[PDB]
Formats: structure tokens, C-alpha cells, sequence
RNA sequence: GGGCGUCCGUGAUUUUUUACUGUGACUAAAGAAGCGUGACUAAAGCAGUCAUGACUGAAUUAGAAAG
RNA sequence: GAUUAGGGUUCGAUUCCGGAGAGGGAGCCUGAGAAAUAGCUACCACUUCUACGGAGGGCAGCAGGCGCGCAAAUUGCCCAAUGUCAAAACAAAACGAUGAGGCAGCGAAAAGAAAUAGAGUUUUCAAUGGGGGAUAUUUAAACCCAUCCAAUAUCGAGUAACAAUUGGAGGACAAGUCUGGUGCCAGCACCCGCGGUAAUUCCAGCUCCAAAAGCGUAUAUUA
RNA sequence: GAUCUGGUUGAUUCUGCCAGUAGUCAUAUGCUUGUUUCAAGGACUUAGCCAUGCAUGCCUCAGAAUCACUGCAGCAGGA
């Protein structure tokens, strides 16, 4: 009952659950994206949207004062930090610009699809959560893990993956046993 | 992937000498690749006796690890007295029970509540 | 009665996580406030890492061996607070608890000479059986005979050892203050003026060594040495200059890029 | 030895407030806003990070009216 | 706290602070502090043991029990941590008490993260969880998670049967002029309306749509 | 995101409500549920009634030991 750990939510479900217009450009982007469900989506819209409203804010707020000097340049900091922004973006007026699919191309199902370690963008999001891929000779099993620009020359194989130098896998290893009775 | 015998090194991140309670405490890493489960406490007990050149290889305490997500490697607390005889004064019970040498397990506690309750009616040399 | 604190109802410079357990070490009555104070137990065992839990804590407080203002301190909840001085003799550091640019306890690491006098603020005077005057001090002390120039404002300078008075510092236009309350709290400034407001709260107007002018209640402000170069007593290591909030900020992601 | 002008406290001399508005002074955490930080991500949390110990961090801001 | 452009409209028994109460109502003693209730005295309402002389009760403490209801868990383990008390550091023949408080069991209140497959020329190749288990690790002790299937030497997917559901398909409102049945009947339908022998609406089969380890419904309440 | 849409007519403009719609750390219920993390949890009705167990006790070098208690060869543990 004294339990003071936080949680809120993530995400939120929309306005008008049936717009001929929205559903179309949803099933886009759980096919282009390789997406379990309409949800995770809809936290990028909630990510976004909470970006593009401090933004916002901030641009309300006159240069040369501290709430714009100071948080506005976070705001831009985690932009070129994530990707979301290359580094000639420098205005705070291209956070109002982004997209759901500028966000969605951070996350790791998309650059093991990009960086060409899997066949499909269906090929990445298995490979990451049966424990193949290590961002920084760390095994991400999160499809949803937003890569950094920094943590791109660094993903890879795992070492303990059997793609990587580890033992083999299941499909071996149980040929290898009943190789071996006889 | 080439087959090796399993090594173990192990390292110590932030160390501190305690003038009091004659102790040296410390957090330690444990690196263990392609090891297979988890390192047990006793075989990092005697690694980390070399490490520090500690005469008795039993005075050195380490208590709970967190094995890293993904394996390769655990991290836990460190303990080294200055004397044997130190480390049966200053460590808990339970600390000591799990090195072997310890107080033997009380009588349930149930019992204890139960036998002191009956006694409060009681006033002579009975209880 | 009060006897128990809950570690939300604690003081948010202890720095205690609210995840671990309910309860706080209410410090007794004592020398210092409630509020105002950093308990035994949270300076042997939460500032200083001597001990993991509260019952290694104790091991070393019952035992003897910590020391505030030269006499050794068994309880684990006795209040130390501002300008106390904590010695340890085995481990050979000894510490005064001073307020930093932020407003938390620090605390500054000693030598053996500058360990022995601490500086206590007045906070009342009487007369008492005898006519014999004595001084009241915000760490509780009732000093006897201080010296005939002391007013409620001012600062004493003790020598916990040898336990006689051996200066006085009057509180003047000329002189300068470190802030103990407010927001202002653990700043180090010059007076400017005083304003009185007779039957009210004084209010104390204050210049930084930088220049920013900055006001606090006359209640508030400890004198603390004659100039702020000439001060009595070493402060931390910010000195009572307080950055800006977005100049820190950038020194500290330039700090760590330039670590790696 | 005079002038000048301050400081503190006391007497004698004939009187202008209120709303508003600008600055301050005081105002518990948890909660809200958010600054750092790859707890594998995140919801979190205040921690930790680095090659016989080192730099330590826990920045900051809004919080009714009345006083 | 919920919702909110702004102004607002609501909820706050509930963790922190304060106030009040201990079955109702009094009155006290003792103490620094009580009009104390795991203190006392009395009455009222219930109430337990009796060898009938008498003697006791007070869970709005924690587990539980019966009722009451639309509606809410274990007669669990422990002081290891957080603290409180106190004649009291720990240790040594030699472990202070704690239903505070932790810990675990139940637990789709509400929140995070996430499987139910991938890749290729009918036909193969790789994967790794769910799950079984340890030299062990966690933990006060277990549990969980984490790590692991040799380190000389560790089990395992194919209908991957290890099998996704809940509500819909006239309109709003996304998605059938499909087939069978019934014939203003049975039922559906928040509202408009369907059904009177060729039903875009019922009962079903198929096929689709929506959200998805969730999804209907009802009552409050904000937009 | 400072957003509305069906329903009065033979059609049309309105007024105006009903209905849809999205939240609730807001409860209940129905049908379902493989893994993990974090959690509320007899408040609402009856401040209704309670079987049983338990929830507040404290000893150090430092108040009082002749247990007819315990070792040891008066010193130590002590109900
Ligand atoms: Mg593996
Ligand atoms: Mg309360
Ligand atoms: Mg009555
Ligand atoms: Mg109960
Ligand atoms: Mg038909
Ligand atoms: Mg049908």
C-alpha cells in the first residue's frame, strides 16, 4: 500500500476508432515497418506528439530566454542523439516537421533490416528477439529500441549467437544428439 | 565459434578500505564468456584471494551478484577482513550460514509468540 | 508524542530513495531542528559509505567512534547540523558540516587546526541566577561569559577543545554572511543593508562576490568573517557562487564528452 | 579648536488611505513539468561512470487566495 | 487525481500532513504527555465459561469467520532491510521484541515490454523461446527474474496439435447486392430502423472488418 | 488536434434534445489469456457481528542473584 513506484501510460487510442482515411495509412505502416499491432503505433504518436508540443511551447517563450535556451537545446540534443534529426536540422522549427515515420526508422527492426543483416524487416524483428543481435556487445532482444546515431557502426551479431561465434543452435544441436546414440 | 576451456577473470570497479569494522569493501565483476550457467560465489571467493594475496582464503565475503542481461557477466559485493576472527564478529548470521560456519536456525517463531503468551499468566519459577 | 518519521515526511537534503522502507531516523531533540538537522545515521551510513545497512551503523556509533564537536556521539539519531564538526579518529578524517551553493549538507574535509574552533550564531541573551550573562546559540550551547560586545546577531568563535570564546564577529553593513534557509540557501555574500521593519521579519540585502544582489530574512543569514576573502571558516568548494542553471548544464555534457 | 556630513536610540513640530501594477522575502515530500543517465528498451529509479581509487551526480521550474 | 486551447467541470474512504474515534455514552487513575481503550469504573445493547457460588468479553491491528451486498485476497514465511522501543554495538556457553514493516500466495483494478514464426529452391535449410532442468545464482530461506544446455562432459517445435479471442459486415462506423432457415413469428436494433415467403439487419455456414492477450456490456463521471 | 456525426420534412432552412464517439490510478460483470516487469486490493452496503492464533516490551563492562539452577576449580553463565 506505501508503495511510491511511478507508471504511466504510453500511448493513446484515437478520436473516431473508424476513419477510412487513418486505418489505410496504418496498414501501411504496420507493413512497412513490420508491426505486431495498432498500438505501437500509436505510442510514436504519443512520442511525437509530446515532442511537438514542448517544441511548440518553446517557440511561444522569445530567444535569449532560460526556458528556450536551456531545454530547447535537449529538445534538439535527443533529435541528433536518436537520428530524428540530421545535424543540419538546427532551428527547433523541424521538430513541428517530424513524422511517425521518421521515428519508426530509429527503431532496431528497421536498421538490422538497413544495415543488411537480415533478409525482410519480418527477418529483423526474429532475429532480435531470438537473441541474435547486440547493439554494443549487448544482446537487444527489444524490437522497439529506439538506435542512437552512435550505436550504428556498433550493431552486429551477438558473440554468443550461433550466427555470431557462439554454440549452435537448436536444429544442430538436437541432429548432433541423435547422431551421436547411434 | 572455436571451442576453449571456460576462463574467469574477475575485477573490481570501486574500493574502499574500512578502518572501521577492519575491512576492505568493494563492488566486483565477474567476466565469464562462454561459460555455461552462472559462476558460483565459492569459485570467485578463491579468485579474488589471489587477486588481493589475503592468507586465508575463507575471509573474503561476497554476497549477491546480478548476472548482465544478454550473459558474459555477473556483478556483486565484495568483502575482505583483515582477520579470520574479524569476519565471525562483524558479518550477519546469514552472511556466515552461507559460508558453513554459523548459528544454528532458532525455533519457529510461531512457537516462540506462542510459549511467551502462556507465560504471561504465570508468575513464579514454572516459567 | 512523535517518535516515528516517514522517509517522505524526512527533509529532501538527507537524500533518502523512497523505495527503501517506510521510515526515516527521526533525530531527538538536541542541538539542532528537526528539519534542519542531518542525523548520525545518515552521515555514517548514506553520506560516508562505513556502513551498508543500519546495523553495521550502529556498530560504530555504539562503540564510540564518532566524534561531533570532540565528544563522542553514541546515538545514531543526534542531530548534527551547521557548523558541526565530525572527527573520526581511527579512519583519520574529520568533516564540518557546511550548506553548498544548492542548498545540501557538505561536507568539508578538515585539517587538525581548523577543526577545533567552530562559529555559532547567537539567537538569544539573558541574564541568569548570579547576574551572570549568558549567550544562546542555534547549536543549543548557553555560553556564560561571552564577550560584552555580544548582540543577538552576531558570531561567535568557540574552540570546542579548550571550550572558551576566543573571538567575536559583530554583524555590521561590512561584513559577510553564508545563507542557512530560504532559497538562498548555502549562498555566501557582503551585506548591503538591513532593513529593520520593527514587530516583522528583518530583511537582509545582500551583494555576491560576482555582484548578484540577492535578499533573505535577517534570520536567515550566519556572519561568517569580516570580508568574503577574510573569511573565518572554509566553505565548499563552489565557494557560495551559484552558476547558471544553463551554464552548468553545458559544462557537465561537456565534461563527459571530453572523459570520453 | 570650528565647518561638513553620516550611524544609532529619545523628545517637540499639522493630516491620507484602498483596489490596481512592477519587483522582491517567505512558502514539506510524494505528484506535475524536465536536466543528465542505453537499469537490454520502456513503465521506472536516483543512480552510477571510468582504469588496494578516481570524478562524482541527485541541476532547475510552476504550484490557489490571504499574510 | 481525471479531463482540459483558454476560461473551466468534476473526484479526493485511500499511502504524506492534520483532525476525530475504538461497540454506543460517560467518568477517571497513573504519568512529562491520555479524558488512553491489546488501561480502569459504571450503565445501555449484544456476549462467552461455570462444579450455579461465580468469572469474563470488545479485530474501524494482521490473517481469517458469518452476514451484507454489484462489489474486494493467505487463520502464509521472516526481522535480512526500513524503523521504533530500551538497561541495549557485534562477537564470545551467549541470536532483545515487533501481523510496524518486508517477503511470498491469491490478484485481466490500472500500467510497461512482448511470442503464436522466419529464409529459400510441391520441397528442404536454419532459428529460440513456452516448457524441462543445474557446478549453480538469487533470497533471511525459498520463489522470480538472469545466466546456461558443456567448461573434459548437459533436454527439446512442426498439423511448430505448443491450435487467439472478443465484438461486427444497411447508416453513423471499418467491412458481403454470398448461401441455407424462419415468415411482423422467433428475435435484432444505444438511435434510425430490420422481420408480413426472394431479410444488405434475425438464427446459422462461408468470407471479410476492427481492436487484439485481450474484447464486449451496465452505472457513475470529464470532454 | 480550439474537429463533430446520425434521428422531426414530400424535400428545405432552423431551434432543440435524444443517439453515436473518446477518456477515468472508476467500479462491477460476461467471454477469453502463452511469457515477463510493475502494482491497487471489505472504502462505498453494515463505524455491522466476531470463533482461534498473533499484534509491546527492554540487561550492558557499568541498579538488585544464596534458584535448595548450571558448568569450572571462588570465578563465569544465569531462570
Ligand atoms: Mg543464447
Ligand atoms: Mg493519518
Ligand atoms: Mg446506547
Ligand atoms: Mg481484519
Ligand atoms: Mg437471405
Ligand atoms: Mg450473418
Amino acid at each position: 500500500m506505501r508503495n511510491y513506484n511511478n507508471f504511466n501510460r504510453v500511448w493513446k487510442a484515437p478520436r473516431r476508432p473508424f476513419e477510412k482515411e487513418r486505418l489505410d495509412r496504418e496498414m501501411k505502416l504496420c507493413g512497412q515497418y513490420g508491426l505486431r499491432c495498432k498500438r505501437e503505433i500509436w505510442r510514436v504518436n504519443m512520442t511525437l506528439s509530446k515532442m511537438r508540443r514542448t517544441a511548440r511551447l518553446l517557440l511561444t517563450l522569445p530567444e535569449n530566454h532560460p526556458r528556450r535556451l536551456l531545454e530547447g537545446s535537449a529538445i534538439m540534443r535527443r533529435c541528433h542523439e536518436y537520428g530524428f534529426l540530421d545535424e543540419e536540422k538546427d532551428k527547433l522549427d523541424y521538430v513541428l516537421s517530424l513524422t511517425v515515420p521518421d521515428i519508426l526508422e530509429r527503431r532496431l527492426q528497421t536498421i538490422v533490416f538497413k544495415a543488411g543483416l537480415a533478409k525482410s524487416v519480418h527477418h529483423a524483428r526474429v532475429l532480435i528477439q531470438q537473441r541474435h543481435i547486440a547493439v554494443a556487445k549487448q544482446i537487444v532482444t527489444i524490437p522497439s529500441f529506439i538506435v542512437r546515431v552512435s550505436s550504428e557502426r556498433h550493431i552486429a551479431f551477438a558473440d554468443a549467437s550461433p550466427f555470431g561465434n557462439g554454440r549452435p543452435g537448436r536444429v544442430k544441436r538436437v541432429r548432433a544428439k541423435a547422431a551421436k546414440r547411434h | 565459434f572455436q571451442k576453449k576451456k571456460a576462463e574467469v577473470c574477475i575485477r573490481t570497479s570501486q574500493f574502499k578500505v574500512n578502518k572501521l569494522l577492519n575491512r576492505k569493501q568493494f563492488i566486483v565483476e565477474v567476466n565469464h564468456p562462454h561459460w555455461c550457467g552462472t559462476v558460483p560465489t565459492q569459485l570467485i571467493r578463491k579468485k579474488l584471494a589471489t587477486l588481493y594475496k589475503v592468507p586465508d582464503a575463507s575471509q573474503v565475503s561476497l554476497f549477491g551478484f546480478k548476472t548482465k542481461f544478454g550473459g558474459g557477466k555477473t556483478t556483486g559485493f565484495g568483502l575482505i577482513y583483515d582477520d579470520l576472527a574479524s569476519l565471525k564478529r562483524f558479518e550477519p548470521n546469514y552472511r556466515k550460514t552461507r559460508m558453513g560456519f554459523g548459528k544454528a536456525r532458532l525455533p519457529a517463531r510461531k512457537s516462540v509468540k506462542e510459549r511467551r503468551n502462556r507465560n504471561k499468566k504465570l508468575r513464579g519459577k514454572a516459567k | 508524542a512523535k517518535k516515528h518519521l516517514k522517509r517522505l515526511y524526512a527533509p529532501k537534503d538527507w537524500m533518502l530513495s523512497k523505495l527503501t522502507g517506510v521510515f526515516a531516523p527521526r533525530p531527538r531533540p538536541g542541538p539542532h531542528k528537526l528539519r534542519e538537522c542531518l542525523p548520525l545515521l545518515v552521515i555514517i551510513r548514506n553520506r560516508l559509505k562505513y556502513a551498508l545497512n543500519a546495523r553495521e551503523g550502529e556498530m560504530i556509533l555504539r562503540q564510540g567512534l564518532v566524534h561531533v564537536d570532540n565528544h563522542p556521539r553514541r546515538d545514531g539519531k543526534y542531530p548534527a547540523g551547521f557548523m558541526d564538526v565530525v572527527e573520526i579518529p581511527k579512519t583519520g578524517d574529520r568533516f564540518r558540516l557546511m550548506y553548498d551553493v544548492k542548498g545540501r549538507f557538505a561536507l568539508v574535509s578538515l585539517s587538525e587546526a581548523e577543526a577545533q574552533i567552530k562559529l555559532m550564531k547567537v539567537v538569544n541573551l539573558y541574564t541568569a541566577t548570579g547576574r551572570v550573562p549568558v549567550a544562546v546559540t542555534h547549536d543549543g550551547h548557553r555560553i556564560r561569559y561571552p564577550d560584552p560586545h555580544t548582540s543577538i546577531g552576531d558570531t561567535i568563535v568557540y574552540n570546542v577543545k579548550e571550550k572558551k570564546c576566543v573571538d567575536l564577529i559583530k554583524n555590521r553593513q561590512g561584513k559577510a554572511v553564508i545563507v542557512t534557509g530560504g532559497a538562498n540557501r548555502g549562498r555566501i555574500g557582503e551585506i548591503v543593508k538591513v532593513e529593520c521593519h520593527p514587530g516583522a521579519f528583518n530583511i537582509a540585502h545582500l551583494k555576491d562576490a560576482s555582484g548578484a544582489e540577492f535578499a533573505t530574512r535577517a534570520a536567515n543569514i550566519f556572519v561568517i568573517g569580516k570580508d568574503l576573502n577574510h573569511l573565518q571558516v572554509t566553505v565548499p568548494k563552489q565557494q557560495g557562487l551559484r552558476m547558471n542553471v544553463i551554464q552548468e548544464r553545458e559544462e557537465r555534457l561537456i565534461a563527459a564528452e571530453a572523459r570520453k
